[PDB]
């Protein structure tokens, strides 16, 4: 079950980002960008297991 | 006036924002008589001229369509910063080396 409310809340943190067209970028999709490793670890460390 | 129009080319603005932003930038422009002094600065992540004017430049006629057509010839791309902007207007108006 952990490992599901971590893939719901890398569900609702890829629902939460925004595209702006010629290389801009929102303030908040910084740290959408940066909470990545915690989800990429998480998920290697269950294939792992 | 001493005006500093400061443009906004970065990404997000692209498309039809562009083309509005340009078409008002030149009829602000041309509301600006021979006793005012403007330049148009630009910012996306970092500031810079539009045009090859300097500093504050008398709006005369030549010196109009100069900053129109640099206006015109202006492409958005980029991220935004409002510090690096608005730091350059308030730098560009801090200037009294130049006639104004
Ligand atoms: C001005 O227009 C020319 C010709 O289209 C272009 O090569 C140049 O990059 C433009 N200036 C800027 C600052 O983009
Ligand atoms: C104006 O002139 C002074 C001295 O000539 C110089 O130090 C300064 O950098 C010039 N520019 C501005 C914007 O003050
Ligand atoms: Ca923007």
């Amino acid at each position: 079950y952990m490992i599901l409310a971590t893939i719901i809340a890398n569900c609702i943190v890829l629902a939460l980002e925004q595209h702006l067209p010629d290389g801009d970028k929102t303030p908040m999709s910084e740290r959408l960008d940066d909470t990545e490793p915690y989800f990429i670890g998480i998920f290697c460390f269950e294939a792992g297991i | 006036k001493d005006m500093l129009i400061l443009v906004d080319v970065s990404g997000s603005v692209s498309g039809l924002t562009l083309k509005l932003i340009r078409t008002s930038v030149s009829e602000m422009l041309e509301t600006l008589s021979d006793d005012d002094f403007v330049n148009v600065a630009s910012f996306n992540s970092n500031a810079q001229d539009v045009s090859c004017f300097q500093h504050l430049v008398q709006a005369n006629v030549r010196n109009k369509k100069v900053l129109k057509d640099a206006v015109n010839n202006i492409t958005a791309k980029g991220i935004t910063d409002y510090k690096k902007g608005f730091s350059f207007a308030f730098e560009q108006l801090l200037n009294y080396n130049v006639s104004r």
